[PDB]
Parts: structure tokens; C-alpha cells; sequence
């Protein structure tokens, strides 16, 4: 299936992927289309956390839904 | 003359030590591997005077000291004790000052944001089900907070120096906590689709990345429905002692008499340093061992915490 990834511009794209893909492996689709590394990605699913270790299917994310790509904060 | 009796007890969780017996020139490791001394890697060394009356840290054998581990840290992660051991050597020496009726830390290998953390959960109503962080949590309210610091970081897969994200770490505390009554209850109005209800427990009930306003999460957020349109996400139902809404750094004005706390980031897309607001009889920046009082507040927050009750919706 397809689904959209919207960033923090506002920006959209496209994703190909499967219910069985992992959190980790949408982010390398991620990386491979928009050049950011995986260990910066974080996923939000409608304001829900999307855990790095699991799967699209454990989200119950759908045909066409569209996830939100945010950054994983640096503070010291 | 002498005698080769050091008498020392090695153990796993604080709580029940074991007794093992070594000769004087013994060293530790090359009997019972990777063994530890208050965090020191004390594999190769050899027993002194001092060692004595003590007490010791081992990786499990017997398959029941697996057990033994588990029931006081609830993981099973061998790594674990080493990664907060060589955490818990530098966590030691930090300072843990009483800025405004609270437990804090010194700016010292990046902990800024383990600083946020401890100063917000001090605020809130919650305990943990792990006895070790709920034993070095007591403690860290009382300005022993070195064992506690360490475990955060062994829980969250960090190490000492490096930067941190306060909303994740957060999230790896609270697997740990009490939330299996927190009840979060989510409508999404579509025009065309329809209305669909969603229940969510646990941690998942108090987080929210998307908006730093609790009251904006009760009239409406904006989500992209799966037919094209954008649809309407609002809360219906809260049934926790605190909610912890979380959005992007940006700029937001902080009025007292709205929330309970709050953190902010300053910095960019690489670095960046947190400071901690909280609310009293009036506003209190706290940056490590650093406190400054205002009115009134603007800047680049990325957290708020807000007290809660119960909350049931007034729409559809
Ligand atoms: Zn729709």
C-alpha cells in the first residue's frame, strides 16, 4: 500500500510500504527518499507515538493514512 | 598471622545480598566475571582491607538470581547492570541542589534534560512499579538522586554526555509507572467519513505529540483524514492524574494559573540545552543549579505538564 509521511515544513511524500513493515524499515524508505538518517526520525500516528521497535500493522495504520515525520530532540 | 577472609556479600538488587567466600589474592573477575564496586569494574583487582562488611554487584548464574534481578529492575537485559554501572561512576559525583522546593542538577555531561525529568515527576502524581526506581526515586527527592539519574539512563539505552530528548525519556519512565487506569478516550469528526471513537491506556493515555495547548486537544486538533480531507481530533474523555502535551519547539506564552510545568528548548536542528518551568505563587526558571522568578513567560517550550482529575467532553 501507500501511505503519506508530512514533516515539520509541511512538506508530503509518498511512501511504499506493507502492514508487516517495521517502524525501522519506514524510516529507511524515509531515508532513501529524503536523505535523513533513521536514528533523527521519529513517527507520530495523530499525536500517538509510533515506538521505534514495532510494526505498522501494531498501529493499525491504513491504505493512505497519513503519518508525521518529527525530529528526536538533542539537549544537553 | 593472617587469614584470606575478606568478607564481602555479592548481590544483585540492593535488597538481598549473597556470601562468597574468596582468598586475599583472588582477584574478582577471573572467578565471577564482570563484577562492580559502587559502578568501579572491580573484574581485575585484587581484594583489599577496606572490603569488608560490604556489599557487591554480579550478573546472574544460577538462572534464580535471573529471577532475583528481574522482580527488582522488571527487565531482562544482561547489559543492563554494566550500562548503569558505567553510568552510575560519573552520576555520583553529580550535585543535586534544592532550587525552589525542589530536587535538581548541576549542568554537567549534557543532563539538562535529565534535569527536566526528575523536576517534573517530583510535580506529579504518579509511582513506579519497578522498586528500583521507586527506592532511588524516594531518595532523589531527598537529594540522592545519583541511583536514580544512573537507572534513567540504563532505561533509556543512553549513556553519560550524551544528548537527550526529555519527551522520550519520559516515555521510558513511564513504561515503568502506574497507568493501567489512565483512560484516554479520542473522536475524530471527518465530514464525509464519519466519527470514529478511539480508547487508548497506559502511557499512551498521557502523552500527545502535536500541540503544546491541553485546551486546544479538547476543541479540536487538525489530522488529515484518509479520504483527503482534513478531519477534527478532540478529547472526550481523560481519566488520569496528569497529561503531558508535547509539540515541536516554538514560541508559546506561559501564564501561571494554566499548567503545572513545563520545559523548554533552545537551540536547533543539532543541539540544544532545556530549562525547566514550573508554577507557584509565581513562575520559577529553573536551568540546573540556576533559578530565576517572572510573571510571565515566552519562548521555545516543547512540553507542558497539567494536573488532571477527570474530564468529559462538552460536543458532538
Ligand atoms: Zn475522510
Amino acid at each position: 500500500m501507500q501511505i503519506f509521511v508530512k514533516t515539520l515544513t509541511g512538506k508530503t511524500i509518498t511512501l511504499e510500504v506493507e502492514p508487516s513493515d517495521t517502524i525501522e524499515n519506514v524510516k529507511a524508505k524515509i531515508q532513501d527518499k529524503e536523505g535523513i538518517p533513521p536514528d533523527q526520525q521519529r513517527l507520530i500516528f495523530a499525536g500517538k507515538q509510533l515506538e521505534d521497535g514495532r510494526t505498522l500493522s501494531d498501529y493499525n495504520i491504513q491504505k493512505e493514512s497519513t503519518l508525521h515525520l518529527v525530529l528526536r530532540l538533542r539537549g544537553g | 598471622m593472617e587469614v584470606k577472609t575478606i568478607k564481602v556479600f555479592t548481590t544483585v538488587d540492593n535488597t538481598n545480598l549473597h556470601t562468597q567466600l574468596v582468598d586475599m589474592s583472588m582477584t574478582y573477575g577471573q572467578q565471577f566475571g564482570p563484577t562492580y564496586l559502587d559502578g568501579a569494574d572491580v573484574t581485575k583487582i585484587k581484594p583489599h582491607v577496606n572490603h569488608e562488611g560490604k556489599t557487591f554487584f554480579v550478573l546472574p548464574s544460577d538462572d534464580t538470581l535471573r529471577s532475583e534481578a528481574f522482580e527488582y529492575y522488571h527487565t531482562l537485559d544482561e547489559s543492563f547492570l554494566g550500562r548503569y554501572m558505567s553510568a552510575l561512576n560519573h552520576t555520583k559525583k553529580w550535585k543535586f541542589p534544592q532550587v525552589g522546593g525542589l530536587t535538581s542538577i548541576k549542568w554537567a555531561d549534557n543532563n539538562c534534560y535529565l534535569s527536566s525529568v526528575l523536576l517534573a515527576l517530583q510535580q506529579l502524581e504518579v509511582k513506579f512499579n519497578a522498586p528500583a526506581l521507586q527506592e532511588a526515586y524516594y531518595r532523589a527527592r531527598a537529594g540522592d538522586a545519583a541511583n536514580f539519574c544512573a537507572l534513567i539512563l540504563a532505561y533509556s539505552n543512553k549513556t553519560v554526555g550524551e544528548l537527550g530528548d526529555v519527551r522520550e525519556t519520559m516515555t521510558h519512565l513511564l513504561q515503568h509507572a502506574n497507568l493501567e487506569s489512565a483512560k484516554r478516550v479520542l473522536n475524530v469528526v471527518c465530514k464525509h467519513c464519519g466519527q470514529k471513537t478511539t480508547t487508548l491506556t497506559g502511557v499512551e493515555a498521557v502523552m500527545y505529540m502535536g500541540t503544546l495547548s491541553y485546551d486546544n486537544l479538547k476543541t479540536g486538533v487538525s489530522i488529515p483524514c484518509v479520504c483527503g480531507r482534513d478531519a477534527t481530533q478532540y478529547l472526550v474523555q481523560q481519566e488520569s492524574s496528569f497529561v503531558m502535551m508535547s509539540a515541536p519547539p516554538a514560541e508559546y506564552k506561559l501564564q501561571q494559573g494554566t499548567f503545572l510545568c513545563a520545559n523548554e528548548y533552545t537551540g536547533n536542528y543539532q543541539c540544544g540545552h532545556y530549562t525547566h518551568i514550573t508554577a507557584k505563587e509565581t513562575l520559577y526558571r529553573i536551568d540546573g543549579a540556576h533559578l530565576t522568578k517572572m510573571s510571565e513567560y515566552k519562548g521555545p517550550v516543547t512540553d507542558v505538564f497539567y494536573k488532571e482529575t477527570s474530564y468529559t467532553t462538552t460536543i458532538k
